[PDB]
């Protein structure tokens, strides 16, 4: 099945500026991005630790 | 705010910033102890920042007050964004003067074409990223329900309304959510969502505050 850890970060339609983490497969590390507040995809984490635990090594 | 202008220090006294280690949403002060924002702006450890202009620097007119309560509308739907409204109680009453003041709730809904003031510390670019230090403002008209539904087929509920310019270039954006849309001195909208920011044929969507006046008054009074 498709690895959700490899999907580009998704900001969504809502207009909040919430800082979340996504696994950047190209760089091999969890990076920060702007989440709008709704319709979050799975490559969206509240902390670097959650991101590494879920997507580390993807 | 994309395509707007610098409001001027404390020219929008009811505008507040919701901070959780950084600015993430806006809000509107409706009385010394209550703020109206968006339901999708619910977040842990909210601190309401009043009297702000430059959100990155202490200028001397700020009041930082923690949220003691955050009541999301009971019918809020996180999938459709219907009923995107939240009431935040301040742990301690804010000191109102000219720089920190409440905005009146509407007595009736605003008609299409009514010019309003939209404000916030959100992204100022339609393509790319640029967050301002000071508060940005934008004059924009309420749009018809028909044009709003045409722009967003099957997404507009009776609790949402569009505002802006169809040609693009002027709109609210990420970081503006929860903020005000004031028309003739009344809070008619809450920055909610849209397809990107300032895109042609994609005006901003806002929570219709005029549909919640009774709920707002009763909820505040019972908390
Ligand atoms: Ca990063
Ligand atoms: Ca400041
Ligand atoms: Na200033």
């Amino acid at each position: 099945r498709p690895d959700f850890c490899l999907e580009p970060p998704y900001t969504g339609p809502s207009k909040a500026r919430i800082i979340r983490y996504f696994y950047n497969a190209k760089a091999g590390l969890c990076q920060t991005f702007v989440y709008g507040g709704c319709r979050a995809k799975r490559n969206n984490f509240k902390s670097a630790e959650d991101c590494m635990r879920t997507c580390g090594g993807a | 705010i994309v395509g707007g202008y610098t409001c001027g220090a404390n020219t929008v006294p009811y505008q507040v910033s919701l901070n959780s280690g950084y600015h993430f949403c806006g809000g509107s002060l409706i009385n010394s102890q209550w703020v109206v924002s968006a339901a999708h702006c619910y977040k842990s450890g909210i601190q309401v920042r009043l009297g702000e202009d430059n959100i990155n620097v202490v200028e001397g007119n700020e009041q930082f007050i923690s949220a003691s309560k955050s009541i999301v509308h009971p019918s809020y739907n996180s999938n459709t964004l219907n009923n995107d409204i939240m009431l935040i109680k301040l742990k301690s009453a804010a000191s109102l003067x000219s720089r920190v003041a409440s905005i009146s709730l509407p007595t009736s809904c605003a008609s299409a074409g009514t010019q309003c003031l939209i404000s916030g510390w959100g992204n100022t670019k339609s393509s790319g990223t640029s967050y301002p230090d000071v508060l940005k403002c934008l004059k924009a008209p309420i749009l018809s329900d028909s044009s709003c539904k045409s722009a967003y087929p099957g997404q507009i509920t009776s609790n949402m309304f569009c505002a802006g310019y169809l040609e693009g270039g002027k709109d609210s954006c990420q970081g503006d959510s929860g903020g005000p849309v004031v028309c003739s001195g009344k809070l008619q909208g809450i920055v909610s969502w849209g397809s990107g920011c300032a895109q042609k044929n994609k005006p901003g969507v806002y929570t219709k505050v005029c549909n919640y006046v009774s709920w707002i008054k009763q909820t505040i009074a019972s908390n």
